[PDB]
DNA sequence: GATTCGTATC
DNA sequence: GCTACGGCTATACGG
DNA sequence: GATACGAATCTTTTTCCGTATAGCCGTAGC
């Protein structure tokens, strides 16, 4: 007795104007559809900045009454291996179909990272005969899992994170189309768990409104956790040993997190991390080595974290 | 005929000794039927898989022991695909109906017991596939993990079995098992013999019974008629003698390089082992009165280290050789 | 109103983007390969993706098949999309490989393969080496030339469970070919290098002086030049930088220029590891730069093997051996992490720190190596061989039995020099 | 043929070198039908593979030295098989790591009081030793299994457990001697004096075995003869290290350490063990005079770390050239 | 036949308002629900803390009666690989409904121990599907699921359960068993579970067999001690004052006669030493690091096993060391 | 299905959920003909 | 990426 | 008697 | 005539057994 759509799908972008972040990427796309002569492209960027949803309005406007049969969108769910991309995605491409000027075929192979190697040979055969007909539009969340023989001949258009003003944009617009009563905080809170995902801030605005109405700082954050990637750097960077034990004991281990999420956490943090030295990053990431050697072993404890963030501290202040 | 070990196994849970808790526990749950998964585990030889083939026993009868329980072990596959079909299937299977004689004379509880003993060789892969496996088929299947270390087992499936931990069968534990055993096999021993033997075969019982045993048959080879003596065990089971320990001492006092080495060198040529001779290292040095606090606490992180180390499958006569340097330049 | 890499494609030999050692040394090959005595069967091309490795062959044999063919022009490259009715995928490369052995004379047409078959399957990648092994060891007096483009390219992560390996990591020619096949007298591999900033330079400016009017009309000709030397540092494929070129020029905007990044190579990472960058001077950077574009190389465990080997090229070796003794000791530790991502992160980490404190202006550095441990487990095998031979021939003489150690530690020694010193008395 | 398996004893009274131990024994085999699984541990040489022999025949009567080679196979793991009247030889080393496997099969078909000998056990990986450990519990009733080995500290305790700890002692340095000039009046070579057979065996360091093989190499090579001044043929590979030694004690520079890397990796490639290795690199650098008691100290110690790395660790090279690495640099 | 089971599946809340603990979660999902719109959810916390009992109750009260036809339930005890997710998944979710009662539910339990290439062939079934279909993921590691999979995905974290629901639990276990508990055996429970029920049912079960009257006897803390051979809180604060105050030999002496006495095994010991000393003052900071690092090195070891006396002296020597950077 | 009364085999069978709009379209379009 | 040799050209 | 079909089988692929 | 540029070189390589089925062969029957 649903039969509500969830605003991820609701509010979905039909058109390449309400498309926010990336304004230069957004353009050119604009000129792709107003001109028509679309090359091959292969867009690269984190989940949830509009990778998939930018390809289909494309096509959508270039296409346009045929959509129906002038797409032809593969992806993970369904079967992507040698013999189809030599049979399906062949019989697509070698199809004869009459199309407005300036106009071609639209492959869009949505996560085309997860294709086998062989298929992606086949790729590169089908592509060097049938490019005049069609041009396949790549969508992956990293482009050199697409070999470098496919990436000679397609344009590279890597998206980056939204900022949180076009998030904030079209979080409004999505409130005035919605009439949900909002806070300035609210928003603010929002756009900060988001962490540059715009499908992940309307989930967490669509749980605020339907569990608690009023969308403020409180209530956004009675629902929505803070990222612990940000309680782990907040640990790692801690001065007093104290300080990181408490932020550990009571952030990450009372909040329900395991040892093994936390260790990975930390690594990837020290990968990232910045105004440390080079020697204290290799110490660090040797002692989480160590504790992650030590967590898969089996002794994953409060006990070895605590040993991780005194070692790092010894490593950071000395003896 | 049989090995002294194997014709002592506990038969009935009634036989099973200083494992008090899991005992009762299995011997209360015996009368009712609300046996939940249980998670065997302790230091080896203490008495796991005798207490679970003897509460198989008891629960269901020899004849109905091999329709109604499976037992798996390392000695077999336990891979995910085997956790996968074998032990599922096993446990969709309906309990097989007991006979009359099985109902008469035996509880026949309406579940039944998959027995994975050595579960801590399982791999952290296949011990995710027991986790619903052992929840949804719960009223017509039981689960009994049995394992040297719980670390190894993953937290799901420690957290779903319930945990009973095997007691170290210490000399005042096991000592009353061994007298009885040492009685019923005609074995003369001294005054405070035995105790040496449940010493020596810390945390198990299983070398105990070998140690007295060889004792025995060495004891009737020779023919004398005599008791056995605490030093026979102490060398048969290969527990470094006390002169050797005194002069490993002294040779350490003595803080020269190329001395500890030649000595080291000739108690290598002896042949003892390396554990042995820390083990008995560790208990003349934290004993003696005459060491300070600081020299006790180095010591004892440096045998803590030298145990880790050989625990590693390293070379002993290195490891000694370090031992004793770092035991003399303290 | 299609793609720039084709429609200005080259015509004649001269506009092949190639160096000219290169396109010698290829000419000369292919025309020792068509002469009627056979010396040279295959011609194993290799090297990276669109360094010119296919529109050299079209081109050569626009002007030499002809020349040589007989009276009474292009190539016949192998469609791996062909799926035929009554023909196994495997047998597909069969058939094709045993009906292209009819163009000798009056049908003389270059093979070219360069879509391989689906190599990454066990079974037909044998198949294929075992159908070229034929062509290799062929009685057939007459055979025609035959190609076989393998681009090099680096396989990123997969799935599949082991699969062994080589094949799974890297698209090369020894990883599709044996050693057989690479060794043999009548296979010549000529490898091939990215493009030139040079070549790049001059194509790209023959594109633009081709199509000026709509560079001009959107503000870019005067700009030109600096796109035309961003996009061929940037890259040495020729293929992508034309595209680049055309996505810029047809673009209006201010969208940033951007290319396929090239994946590091072996000895590339090598050097990188130990004597660092000139293009970015933060180590942390160049680090995860490099663990990002390239984690299939630096998790092998050749790759630690390598720094092993090779560190001693700094200075030629005349750095202080507390470096070294540090670097070994890092390397040692972490291959006591089984593996863990966080211990290949340490051993280049601290490489690259511990030769970054010690680098010295005016300092000549020697030459790397691949590690020396083929050969080592070669002649560990080869031990193994002699070892079970003593110990057969042992057994079958006297009833002794001695354990492989003692047979390598003692037995092994003392065997000649007791029983060869005592065949000179016999 | 070789003067090793020529005075090689083939009963319990023939052995004359451990007396206690031969009389233990004389104690276990007076009643076979209780016999408990046998563990040996001592020094390599001192003939534990002898004595588990001549207990076999006790129990078995005669013909336990008899030699039916035989080729097994397991899933393409084809390795050989040396099998005897109530005797079956299963040595670790031909099989690695997968071990397991074909210990499984190859105890579950003896199974079907007899006895299977698997000299040394420590080269068992931790999951044959984790198959056996049930696999000895299980059948103890038509199988009993008798393990050698040189150290049993890479064996796993539910197995030394469920086994028994018997200890062999290296030969001693007179009954070596006794044993070498029983060899030489057997066959006579003609000793100059009794004092090279002694020096002999200081140069074995109880190894029975290489005082046998030296002593005919020695006798081979003065034309079934023996001087006081006589070379001392020592194996090549402890020749090898010693002039390792002496490289690392005189040239302590990087150009150095890979000259040590390459003699590492032609010992290596000899198929000697690393461990080994290791340890007689560490005991010839004790050896050296010139270091003092502070620099030796710090050599056992980083021998120590590194033997515990290597045992922790899949590549050999890294830790030999580690533990060179740090030598050197205490050195200077 | 209820009472053939153990207290642990008997127990199992069977209504979203028998899941005591996580009441964020459950009036969250209760207003999802009232709204109609469900979004897809993902249940990510410690085991035990009802990311089963939460979801199949929410099931059941979606679809009454229809719990069977409406949800598809798929575990790590059954394959999850590339050919289930692509045909057994899209098969179930690309239907009409039975009765058009609404959206067709998938409980994809302990999701974390799935492939990496299904979690992504996972991801377009999720949103290709969405107006008929809402999936929803159980794991207890988020580290093993794909950035993508959790993006598309409103998290819930299921925390371990606090005391007061815990209580209730408890309580309610009392009435249901006619059982007797004591206050301190119930805060020794408490203490125990560290937010698991499953272990609390477990040992109150192990407390009432162990009892001779399971009905006329209370189950006191020394039972609740015994049955599972855990330490006393006196005997872990005995040992902690021999090991900082007395000698090197006193301080082993009442080691090993806590130890044998009770049996209790020295990883525990070593657990509850860590725990003693988190509320320390230890004003020095090298304190604090050479505890946990000594003490994470001997729990290390013991994970590995060896020789029992030779940990238990590592540790009082490596507390005393710590505790003398103190002066 | 039917072929004592003969054997009766009854089967049920759910519906696709029928995502394209133009798909119902195009096929009511083809029946024309 | 570093070294050595090698043409080719302004 | 030959057919059109049920069972057998060699097998390219599967995971 | 000096110098930037570019090529060669710095490299090693291992498996599923089973099975639903398209074509072939024996055969129940009209
Ligand atoms: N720039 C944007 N403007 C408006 N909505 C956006 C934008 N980016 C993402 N969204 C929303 O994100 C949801 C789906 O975005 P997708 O494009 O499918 O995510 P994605 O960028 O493709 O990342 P992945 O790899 O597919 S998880 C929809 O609800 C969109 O409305
Ligand atoms: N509590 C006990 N009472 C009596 N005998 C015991 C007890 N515990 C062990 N034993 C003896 O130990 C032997 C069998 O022990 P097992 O139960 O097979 O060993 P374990 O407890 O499984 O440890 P493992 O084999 O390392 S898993 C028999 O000789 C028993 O008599
Ligand atoms: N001046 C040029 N030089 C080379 N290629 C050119 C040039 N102008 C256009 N092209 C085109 O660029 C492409 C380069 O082809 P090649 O590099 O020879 O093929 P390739 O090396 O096999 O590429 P891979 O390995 O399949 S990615 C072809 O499509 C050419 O038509
Ligand atoms: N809030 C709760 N109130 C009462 N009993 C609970 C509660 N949460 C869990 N339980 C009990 O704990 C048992 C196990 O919980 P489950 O929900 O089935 O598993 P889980 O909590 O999801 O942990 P994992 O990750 O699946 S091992 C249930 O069958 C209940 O008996
Ligand atoms: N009592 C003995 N008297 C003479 N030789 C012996 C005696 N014991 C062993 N040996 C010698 O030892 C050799 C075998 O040693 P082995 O069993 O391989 O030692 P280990 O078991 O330490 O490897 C035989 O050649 C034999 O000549
Ligand atoms: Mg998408
Ligand atoms: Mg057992
Ligand atoms: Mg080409
Ligand atoms: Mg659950």
């Amino acid at each position: 007795l649903s039969l509500q759509l969830p605003w991820v799908e609701k509010y979905r972008p039909q058109v390449l104007s309400d498309i926010v972040g990336n304004k230069e990427t957004i353009d050119r796309l604009q000129q792709i559809a107003k001109d028509g002569n679309m090359p091959h492209m292969i867009i690269s960027g984190m989940p949830g900045i509009g990778k998939t949803t930018s390809v289909h309005c494309l096509a959508h406007e270039l296409l346009g009454r045929s959509y129906a049969d002038g797409v032809l969108e593969l992806n993970a769910s369904d079967d992507r291996g040698i013999d189809v991309v030599r049979n399906q995605i062949k019989h697509f491409a070698q199809k004869k179909l009459h199309l407005p000027p300036g106009k071609h075929k639209i492959v869009i192979l949505d996560e085309a990272d997860s294709m086998t190697a062989g298929a992606q040979q086949a790729l590169r055969r089908t592509m060097e005969l049938y490019s005049n007909s069609t041009r396949f539009a790549f969508a992956c969340n990293q482009s050199n899992k697409i070999i470098e023989p496919l990436q000679s001949r397609c344009a590279i258009l890597r998206y980056s994170k939204l900022s949180d003003e076009d998030v904030l944009k079209r979080l409004l617009q999505i409130i005035k189309l919605e009439d949900v009563k909002y806070t300035n905080d609210g928003l603010e809170a929002i756009i900060f768990t988001a962490e540059g995902d715009m499908r992940q801030a309307i989930n967490n605005l669509q749980s605020t409104v339907a569990g608690h109405g009023l969308v403020n700082a409180d209530n956004v954050f009675k629902i929505v956790d803070s990222p612990h990637p940000l309680i782990v750097k907040k640990m790692l960077l801690a001065s007093n040993l104290e300080d990181s034990i408490q932020i550990l004991r009571t952030d990450l281990w009372k909040k329900g997190y395991s040892s093994i999420d936390i260790v990975t956490t930390s690594f990837r943090v020290t990968k990232n991390l910045a105004q440390v030295k080079e020697s204290v990053r290799l110490e660090m990431i040797k002692e989480i080595g160590l504790t992650h050697m030590r967590i898969l072993e089996g002794v994953g404890t409060y006990l070895q974290l605590a040993s991780m963030l005194a070692k790092i501290h010894k490593l950071n202040n000395k003896a | 005929q049989q090995p002294w070990v194997e014709k002592y196994r506990p038969k009935n849970l009634d036989e099973v000794t200083a494992q008090d808790h899991a005992v009762t526990v299995l011997k209360k749950t015996l009368k009712s039927a609300n046996l939940p998964h249980m998670l065997f585990y302790g230091p080896p030889g203490t008495g796991k898989t005798s207490t679970i083939l003897a509460l198989t026993k008891e629960l269901y009868g020899p004849d109905l022991m091999k329709s109604r329980i499976l037992e798996l072990n390392a000695s077999d596959e336990r891979g995910i695909s085997i956790v996968r079909e074998k032990v599922k299937n096993f446990a969709r299977l309906t309990v097989s109906k007991p006979s009359k004689h099985d109902l008469e004379n035996y509880p026949c509880p309406p579940y039944k017991i998959i027995i994975l003993d050595e579960a801590d060789s399982m791999t952290a892969d296949a011990q995710s596939a027991l986790r619903r496996t052992m929840e949804t088929y719960s009223g017509v299947t039981r689960f009994c993990l049995i394992c040297n270390y719980v670390t190894r087992i993953i937290d799901p499936l420690a957290s779903r079995c319930s945990k009973f931990r095997f007691k170290a069968l210490d000399a005042s534990n096991a000592i009353d098992r061994l007298r009885f055993i040492s009685e019923q096999e005609n074995v003369k021993c001294d005054d405070g013999v035995l105790e040496r033997i449940l010493d020596i075969s810390a945390g198990d019982l299983r070398r105990g019974i070998t140690l007295l045993q060889s004792a025995s048959k060495g004891a009737q080879y020779l023919g004398d008629g005599k008791n056995i003596t605490s030093t026979q065990v102490e060398e048969l089971a290969g527990v470094v003698p006390h002169d050797i320990l005194i002069e490993i001492v002294e040779k350490v006092k003595s803080g020269d390089f190329d001395e500890i080495k030649k000595y080291v060198n000739t108690f290598m040529k002896s042949g003892w082992s390396a554990a042995s001779v820390v083990n008995q290292l560790h208990e003349y040095y934290i004993t003696n009165d005459n060491f300070d606090t600081n020299f006790k606490n180095q010591i004892s992180w440096l045998l803590f280290t030298t145990d880790s180390r050989l625990n590693n499958g390293t070379n002993e006569h290195i490891q000694l050789l370090n031992l004793l340097v770092k035991i003399s330049q303290l | 109103g299609e793609q720039w890499y084709e429609k200005f494609k080259p015509n004649c030999l001269e506009q092949v983007a190639i160096h000219k050692r290169k396109l010698k040394d290829v000419q000369e090959a292919l025309d020792a390969m068509f002469l009627p005595n056979a010396k040279h069967r295959i011609l194993l091309l290799s090297g990276p993706s669109g360094c010119s490795k296919s529109t050299v062959i079209k081109e050569l044999s626009k002007i030499l098949v002809p020349k040589y063919r007989q009276n009474s022009h292009k190539v016949t490259e192998f469609r791996g999309d062909c799926i035929v009715n009554d023909l196994p995928q495997m047998e597909s490369f069969s058939e094709f490989l045993k009906g292209a052995r009819y163009l000798v004379m009056s049908n003389l047409s270059l093979i070219l393969i360069e879509d391989l078959p689906n190599v990454f399957h066990i079974d037909t990648r044998r198949r294929f080496q075992q159908l070229i092994l034929q062509w290799l060891y062929s009685s057939e007096p007459l055979l025609p030339p035959l190609v076989i483009c393998i681009t090099e390219c680096e396989i990123p992560e997969n799935d599949n469970n082991y699969r062994k390996f080589g094949i799974d990591y890297t698209f090369s020619a020894e990883t599709i070919m044996n050693k057989e096949i690479l060794m043999h007298p009548r296979l010549k591999r000529i490898k091939f290098n990215p493009i030139n900033s040079t070549l790049l330079k001059k194509h790209l400016k023959f594109i633009c002086v081709q199509n000026m009017k709509m560079l001009k009309e959107k503000n870019k000709w005067n700009k030109r030049q600096e796109v035309i030397d961003y996009i061929a540092q940037e890259t040495g494929d020729i293929r992508s930088a034309i595209t680049t070129l055309q996505f810029w020029a047809t673009s209006s905007g201010s969208l940033p220029i951007s290319t396929r990044e090239s994946t590091i190579s072996y000895f590339h990472a090598i050097g990188k590891v130990i004597h660092g960058s000139h293009s970015t001077n933060n180590d942390n950077e160049m680090i995860n730069n490099l663990f990002e574009n390239s984690n299939n190389l630096l998790s092998k465990e050749d790759f630690k093997l390598g720094i092993l080997e090779n560190y001693n090229t700094f200075n030629k070796g005349e750095f202080s051996i507390s470096d070294a003794s540090s670097i070994v000791d890092c390397l040692s530790e972490c291959d006591n992490m089984n593996g863990l991502p966080e211990s290949n992160e340490y051993g280049l980490r601290e490489v690259r720190k511990t030769f970054r404190n010690i680098s010295k202006q005016g300092h000549n550095h020697g030459t790397v190596y691949f590690p020396r441990e083929w050969k080592v487990r070669k002649l560990q095998n080869s031990f193994k061989v002699q070892a079970e031979d003593w110990l057969n021939v042992s057994l079958y003489k006297y009833n002794a039995v001695h354990s492989f150690r003692n047979i390598t530690l003692e037995f092994g020694y003392y065997a000649p020099l007791i029983r060869k010193c005592q065949s000179y008395k016999k | 043929s070789l003067w090793v398996d020529k005075y090689r004893p083939k009963s319990l009274n023939a052995l004359s070198h451990n007396e206690e131990l031969t009389n233990f024994l004389k104690s276990l085999s007076d009643q076979p039908r209780d016999l408990p699984h046998l563990l040996l541990y001592g020094p390599n040489g001192t003939g534990k593979k002898t004595r588990c022999m001549a207990l076999l025949e006790s129990i078995f009567g005669p013909g336990v030295y008899r030699l039916k080679i035989d080729v097994r196979q397991f899933v393409k793991l084809e390795l050989n098989v040396v099998s005897s009247p109530y005797h079956l030889e299963i040595t670790p080393s031909d099989m690695g790591n997968n071990d397991r496997i074909v210990i499984q099969e190859l105890l579950k078909e003896v199974a079907q009081y007899k006895c299977v000998i698997i000299n040394e056990a420590n080269s068992l990986t931790k999951d044959a030793q984790a198959a056996l450990r049930r696999t000895m519990e299980k059948y103890s009733k038509n199988i009993r299994l008798i393990m050698v080995c040189d150290s049993m500290s890479p064996i796993i305790a539910p197995i030394k457990s469920r086994c028994l700890l018997i200890r062999c002692p290296a030969p001693s340095d007179s009954e070596i001697s006794t044993i070498l000039s029983d060899v030489v009046t057997n066959e006579r070579i003609q000793l100059e004096t009794k004092d090279i057979l002694k020096r002999i065996a200081q140069a074995s360091n109880g190894n029975l075995r290489v005082s046998l093989l030296m002593l005919e190499s020695m006798a081979l090579n003065n034309e079934l003869a023996l001087k006081s001044s006589s070379p001392i043929i020592k194996p090549d590979w402890i020749i090898v290290i010693h002039k390792l030694t002496r490289k690392i004690v005189k040239e302590r520079s990087v150009n150095s350490l890979i000259e040590c890397r390459a003699v590492l990796y032609d010992l290596l490639a000899h198929c000697i063990p690393a461990n080994i290795i290791l340890k007689e690199l560490t005991f010839s650098l004790l050896d050296v005079e010139t270091l003092n008691t502070t620099n030796k100290s710090s050599i056992i110690e980083y021998s120590s770390v590194f033997d515990e790395r290597l045992s922790l660790g899949n590549k050999a090279i890294f830790h030999l050239e580690g533990f060179i690495a740090k030598v050197m640099c205490c050195l200077d | 036949s209820k009472e053939n089971l153990p207290w642990v599946e008997k127990y199992r809340p069977e209504t979203l308002d028998e899941v005591y603990g996580q009441n964020e979660v459950i009036t969250t999902v209760r207003k999802f629900v009232d709204e109609g719109k469900l979004p897809h959810l993902l249940f990510y916390g410690p085991p035990g803390t009802g990311k089963t009992s939460t979801i199949v109750a929410l099931a059941r009260e979606i679809y009454g009666k229809n719990y069977s036809n409406m949800v598809l339930e798929l575990n790590a005890s059954d394959d999850r690989g590339i050919d289930v997710v692509r045909n057994q998944i899209k098969d179930f979710a690309s239907t009409r409904q039975i009765f058009s009662k609404g959206f067709k539910l998938i409980i994809l339990d302990e999701a974390d121990a799935m492939t990496n290439a299904a979690q992504n062939a996972l991801r377009r079934v999720i949103e290709r599907y969405t107006k008929n279909t809402r999936f929803c993921v159980l794991a207890n590691y988020a580290h093993k699921l794909t950035p993508a999979l959790l993006s598309r995905c409103t998290r819930f974290r299921f925390q371990p359960l606090p005391q007061e629901a815990i209580e209730r639990r408890i309580a309610n276990v009392l009435v249901h068993e006619k059982l007797k508990l004591s206050p301190n055996a119930e805060k020794a429970l408490i203490e125990l579970s560290n937010g698991d029920m499953r272990r609390v049912l477990n040992v109150l079960q192990s407390c009432k067999a162990t009892l001779d009257n399971p009905d006329e006897d209370e189950i006191s803390d020394d039972v609740i001690y015994e049955c599972c051979g855990a330490p006393r809180p006196s005997d872990l604060k005995a040992v902690l004052k021999s090991i900082l105050e007395d000698d090197w030999g006193t301080a082993h002496y009442t080691l090993n006669k806590v130890r044998s006495a009770k049996g209790l095994a020295l990883i525990d010991l070593i657990e509850g030493i860590v725990k003693i000393l988190e509320d320390y003052e230890l004003q020095n900071e090298e304190t604090r690091v050479h505890l946990l690092t000594k003490l994470a090195d001997i729990e290390y070891s013991i994970s590995k096993g060896g020789n029992d006396q030779i940990q238990g002296s590592a540790v009082i020597g490596a507390i005393k060391a710590s505790f003398e950077n103190e002066t | 299905i039917l072929s004592y009364p003969g054997i009766v085999i009854e089967v049920c069978m759910l519906e696709k959920e029928s995502i394209d709009e133009a798909a119902q379209t195009e096929i009511e379009l083809l029946m024309e003909t």
